[PDB]
């Protein structure tokens, strides 16, 4: 009787927010990313994206709890340099890298049959 | 600049009493000028080392000849002249203890300063007038480079 | 600080499985995409039971496991579908769901084997697997005097909601064959046997080690449990990944935007 | 009880190779050759097949409580 | 009149005065410190403590049948 | 070292000394105490009640 | 420890004019050669240690000295030479007599 | 069920105020199961980690102040070690010496005393692990432990 729902883990609820920012008081140019109903197959990719740019002092994830589905992202950037806009970098380049990719995979594909 | 110990050494023995860490191996060397002795822990994958090779130190409070004490944090991104660029291996390390040869009365002539860099521990032993400037609790950089 | 080329080569296609490799590309991109092959490809099963009858000597939720199990071929509808969730529709339509029948009764005096055969569908298109010698999946065994009757409807799903909805049967995943990253350690590295894709020569039991390496050369077998084709599940796999990332830079940007 | 449907590790369909199994099995195939003639090569996949006991025919073997 | 007894408040009278305070704090009892925006009466019971400001004495009872009355501000705080 | 005799050495030491000792099955501890040449000091006995 | 080892570890020895310079500051080494006062209560205090001495050997006839007490003191000794950091190489600064007081 | 008893459990029977016993004066919790076989494994001298890893795990650390760590190598490429993030969990500036299980009794009277070919005694200073393998004598509920010295 208290097993969750099956959809509990990707469906957000009416007022549920999938991102949440928040500003890192400890050191400056950090700040954290909450990202709702997402695990590894996200958190991961992302991380090791802005592991490749230089100007990322600091990049890590995390899932607080296995049973809760939420991830936490830690960015923290050389000063001239928002954590925000290193985020948006590291996925529109993810994103690039996946279609480039696709299109690749797609063409061999056809290559195969007879070519 | 800065630069509490420079002197150039040959590898007289590797770890006797066998290996007992796979990637780190204790050498023994000793020196030519100052003719005093070396104990120092080394990764081999990284930075192999043979038996008789030869090879250079210099102990530094820092990396800058500008001799700026810096911060103990780790920072990617400085665009400064470091001592380092000339230097193939570069430990950093907490030096931790100093004995001495002294007594109740005399002074000290031989000294024997312990430093540890991660747990990778080093004990250079000669005489009181070259280990001057080694104080319990610093902060050190061992930069190494191998020549021939 | 910019993204990396990767290629690709296929070098096994059938109509069971694709066997590939990818090269220039992270340890965390090829792991991401070996997961959303079993996770987050959309595919169709049956998903609603009703029984109207059932003699048979396997109880009604017995039945409807092993019913919700049945692969079906879905290859262009479950583009085209919606998530039950999502139709504004207020009951079952053509657009949201695929309807089952089974009427079947035991007269003769031979035990009756139901089969996926016996399932009718509402599409011509979405059926069980058994579409073009070998047998069909068995449902249930009837004695005579037994029958059952049910009503199933099928819906889109991916893995992570049940077993159910995963399209592949086992994704073989694997890197550096000859260990040069040494990021296993063999305490004796004779006894281990070469890996398929390793390139060494008989007497050599490992790589040399190097320092400057990186995980490249990441090697997949995807071998489908029959409903998609395996070619055409990567290609779901990489699109659907793609539009996830797509969300989140969406929705990101409003928040910075409202920011 | 019946054969499952799907191999509880790998996910393959299984549930359809029970009765060419013991067809081949009629056949003087042994398991071992049987087994991969039918094209389970995983471990996991063969333990189905190995190790399932098929109690649906002794069931069967009642009358049934209707007509 | 004269004290014999130590100077510090133990364990068992710190939890019972932080107790018996939250609870008249809860039946709308006026609060001795300006409150910062907190809900809970124990938080606010624990601040009045930190602050040195609860109206209550303590009796301490001698075997001899005799006690000792000490004011909570009199008394050096163990936390 | 605590059942071996403990002494001070004239250097203030505290050599263990080894000194024969008897252990026995009954209990008579008043006829023991009072005989000649056994150490009426340290003779115990594991019954409370004597 | 022995009656000659308690004595070369717990009597401040007070007429080496090099061994107390070396561990003590110009200002202190004066003031203890020369103040007898001081010695008197130095030499005092070393008596009471004895009679300490006496006491405990007759408190424990068993040789272990391990013992159960309230704050461990030279784990506090010690956190005080890492929080003021006092680089035990140069002279102290501590008069002796600030020790017994 | 009430306030007033609320409280008192709170202020006496909590399980942080209830971590040394007075039984035998020695802790009752301590690491135990897989966590004390994996910090023996962690904290040996011939540990590791590449960037990535050590940002991985300072992302579990609820007492980190945000401030990497000079890596105890720096140029061939930056490697951190066990001990050196076992220093940033340890808290405050807690001093003790513990040895290993696996510490020859000679050791200690020939040379290379303070500075131990098999790594076997546990030396923390200024709240910091200098060198040593900590083992169930150095994180368990023996006395004078670290998590002893610790409360
Ligand atoms: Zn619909
Ligand atoms: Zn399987």
């Amino acid at each position: 009787m208290n097993a969750p729902p099956a959809f509990e883990s990707f469906l957000l609820f009416e007022g549920e927010k999938k991102i949440t920012i928040n500003k890192d008081t400890k050191v400056p140019n950090a700040c954290l990313f909450t990202i709702n109903k997402e695990d590894h197959t996200l958190g991961n990719i992302i991380k090791s994206q802005l592991l490749k740019d230089p100007q990322v002092l600091f990049a890590g994830y995390k899932v607080p709890h296995p049973l809760e589905h939420k991830i936490i992202i830690r960015v923290q950037t050389t000063p001239d340099y928002s954590p925000q806009e290193a985020f948006t970098n590291a996925i529109t380049d993810l994103i690039s890298e996946l279609s480039l990719l696709e299109e690749r995979f797609r063409v061999a594909i056809k290559d195969k049959q007879e070519g | 600049a800065g630069i509490l110990f420079e002197d150039i050494f040959d590898v007289k023995d590797i770890d006797p009493e066998g290996k007992k860490f796979d990637r780190v191996s204790r050498l023994h060397c000793e020196s030519e000028s100052f003719k005093m002795d070396l104990i120092l822990d080394v990764n081999i994958q990284i930075y192999p080392v043979d038996l008789g090779d030869k090879f250079r130190l210099v102990i530094a409070s820092t990396l800058y000849e500008d001799g700026t004490l810096d911060d103990g944090e780790y920072n990617p991104t400085d665009d400064r002249p470091s001592r380092a660029d000339q230097f193939e291996y570069v430990m950093y390390g907490k030096v931790y203890r100093i004995e001495g040869d002294e007594t109740s009365t005399e002074a000290a002539t031989r000294l024997s300063a312990y430093v540890s860099y991660g747990g990778l521990l080093m004990r250079l032993q000669g005489d009181a007038n070259n280990l001057h400037g080694f104080e319990v609790d610093s902060r050190v950089y061992l930069l190494m480079k191998k020549l021939a | 600080p910019y993204a990396n080329q990767p290629t690709v080569r296929i070098t096994e296609l059938t109509d069971e499985n694709v066997k590939f490799i990818i090269e220039n590309t992270d340890l965390a991109v090829a792991n991401s995409i070996r997961r959303v092959f079993i996770a987050e490809v959309p595919i169709i099963a049956i998903d609603w039971v009703q029984i109207d009858a059932n003699s048979s000597v396997l109880h009604d939720e017995f039945i409807a496991h092993r019913l919700g199990l049945i692969p079906l071929i879905s290859d262009d509808i479950v583009d085209k579908l919606q998530y039950s969730r999502d139709c504004t529709c207020e009951e079952f339509c053509p657009e949201c769901s695929v309807e089952f029948t089974l009427d079947v009764r035991c007269n003769e005096d031979q035990t009756r084997h139901v089969t996926s055969r016996d399932l009718i569908s509402n599409s011509p298109r979405v059926i069980p697997v058994t579409s073009r010698e070998q047998d069909d999946i068995l449902i249930v065994k009837l004695r005579k005097g037994q029958e059952l009757r049910l009503r199933a409807y099928a819906k889109k799903g991916f893995g992570k909601e049940h077993a159910k909805w995963n399209p592949t049967a086992g994704v073989a995943f694997e890197y550096d064959p000859d260990n040069a990253l040494r990021h296993t350690v063999y305490p004796k590295p004779e006894e281990w046997p070469k890996s398929e894709y390793s390139e060494l020569d008989e007497d050599e039991s490992q790589a040399p080690y190097d320092p400057n390496g990186k995980p490249e050369r990441f090697y997949y077998n995807v071998e489908s449990c029959g409903s998609l084709r395996p070619e055409t599940i990567v290609l779901s796999a990489l699109s659907g990944l793609k539009k996830k990332l797509s969300d989140l830079q969406t929705q990101l940007s409003h928040e910075i935007q409202s920011d | 009880m019946i054969i499952p449907v799907r191999c509880f590790t790998c996910g393959k369909i299984v549930g359809n190779k029970w009765e060419a199994y013991l067809g081949l099995l009629q056949a003087e195939y042994t398991e071992g050759d049987a087994l991969d003639a039918l094209g389970l090569k995983r471990y996991c996949c063969r333990r189905m097949l190995l190790a399932h006991v098929d109690l649906i025919e002794k069931l069967l073997n009642y009358a049934p409580l209707e007509k | 009149q004269k004290r014999i007894t130590t100077p510090y408040m133990t364990k068992y009278e710190r939890a019972r005065v932080l107790g018996t305070r939250a609870l008249q704090i809860a039946m709308c009892a006026p609060v001795m410190v300006e409150l910062e925006g907190e809900t809970d009466p124990l938080l606010i019971a624990m601040k009045e403590l930190k602050a040195r400001k609860i109206p209550i004495i303590i009796r301490r009872y001698l075997p001899d049948g005799s006690y000792e009355d000490w004011g909570v501000d009199e008394l050096i705080i163990t936390d | 070292d605590n059942k071996k005799k403990i002494i001070i050495t004239e250097d203030g030491e505290f050599k263990a000394l080894q000194e024969w000792i008897l252990e026995t099955d009954g209990v008579s501890l008043m006829r023991v105490l009072s005989e000649k040449d056994v150490d009426p000091v340290r003779t115990t006995s594991n019954d409370i009640v004597e | 420890p022995s009656n000659k080892a308690f004595e070369k570890k717990f009597r401040f020895d007070y007429t080496n004019e090099r061994a107390l310079r070396r561990t003590l500051q110009e200002d202190l080494v004066k003031d203890v050669l020369s103040n007898a006062h001081i010695q008197n209560e130095l030499e005092r205090e070393f008596e009471r240690m004895r009679e300490d001495r006496e006491v405990l050997r007759v408190i424990f006839p068993t040789g272990d000295s391990k013992v159960v007490l309230p704050c461990n003191l030279l784990r506090m000794i010690w956190n005080a030479q890492k929080i003021f950091h006092i680089n035990p190489r140069l002279p102290s600064d501590l008069h002796p007599i600030k020790v017994v007081e | 069920q009430s306030l007033e008893t609320r409280a008192e459990i709170q202020e006496l029977a909590m399980v942080p105020r209830m971590i040394v016993t007075p039984q035998s004066n020695r802790p009752v919790m301590g690491i135990v199961q897989d966590t004390l076989t994996a910090v023996r494994k962690f904290t040996k001298r011939d540990v590791f980690l590449e960037r990535g890893e050590v940002m991985n795990l300072l992302m579990f650390l609820s007492t980190w102040d945000g401030k990497v760590p000079q890596p105890a190598i720096l140029k061939p490429r930056p490697l951190w070690t066990g001990k050196q993030i076992f220093s940033l969990i340890i808290p405050g500036h807690i001093n003790c010496i513990r040895t290993h299980s696996t510490h020859p009794d000679d050791e200690d009277s020939g040379p290379y005393k303070h500075i131990s070919p098999g790594d076997t005694k546990v030396v923390v200073e200024n709240g910091e692990l200098i060198m040593g393998i900590l083992c169930k004598k150095s994180l368990g509920t023996s006395a004078g432990s670290l998590v002893h010295i610790s409360y």
